């Protein structure tokens, strides 16, 4: 075929790869930060659910 | 012959002498140039001919292709890989076009030296400083890159240079 074929072929393969490149920097970034804060969905270790709390008189006034 | 300009590939006008027989003795060059003359030459001149006019009955043509002209790698972003490549490549093919000149102008040195015969040394000056100049170019530009050569290093090469004639040309007026 002519090189116009491999010239764009080469340059379409060029951009997804540069754009996987910044995708995984980008995503070792935001794991770190997302590990080191844990303000993010990930990373979220579990902690007591306040729903088993019993809320009534508990024959004391102070609890 | 028209197949290559007589301007890039330049030719002195070959001045010959004329026979000046001195004796009546008859030289075997004549006799023997015109018995090869008869029976090779008009031969291959007419198969020659044969074979031309074959090939005129079906005349097709190839053309040169254009390339256009893409920025630089001066004018290229840090990351951005298309423009990178587009330059990168333009880089290459001009580094083969310049090889190729200098290809041209080291063909055209050989060819004065074998020509001039004995007085080389002094007739074929103007060759050899068209050769020295082209060199020098070409080392400047080119040399030194590395087998893993590229567009970038070049360019860095060329900002070090830079850097370092300035820091010269500066030293020298405020001297």
């Amino acid at each position: 075929d002519g090189p116009e074929k491999n010239y764009e072929k080469t340059m379409a393969i060029l951009q997804i790869e540069a754009e996987k490149a910044e995708l995984r920097l980008k995503e070792l970034e935001v794991r770190r930060l997302m590990r080191a804060r844990g303000d993010g969905p990930w990373y979220q270790y579990p902690t007591i659910d306040k729903a088993l709390i019993d809320h009534s008189p508990k024959t004391t006034p102070d609890n | 012959p028209d197949s290559w300009d007589k301007d890039v590939y330049p030719e002195p006008p070959r001045r010959t002498p004329a026979p000046a027989p001195q004796t009546s003795l008859p030289n075997p060059v004549t006799y023997l140039t015109k018995i090869f003359d008869l029976l090779v030459d008009r031969p291959v001149t007419l198969a020659r001919e044969f074979i031309e006019q074959q090939h005129a009955k079906n005349r097709y043509y190839y053309y040169h292709r254009e390339f256009r002209r893409v920025p630089d790698i001066t004018e290229c972003e840090e990351k951005d890989i298309l423009c990178m490549f587009e330059a990168e490549m333009q880089w290459r093919r001009d580094y083969k076009v310049d090889q190729e000149i200098v290809n041209i102008i080291q063909e055209r040195l050989k060819a004065c030296q074998q020509r001039e015969g004995e007085s080389y040394r002094q007739n074929c000056a103007k060759e050899l400083e068209q050769f020295t100049q082209v060199s020098k170019a070409f080392q400047d530009r080119y040399s030194d890159l590395g087998a893993h050569y590229s567009a970038r290093k070049c360019l860095a090469k060329q900002k070090q240079r830079m850097l370092a004639e300035r820091k010269a040309a500066k030293e020298a007026a405020a001297a």
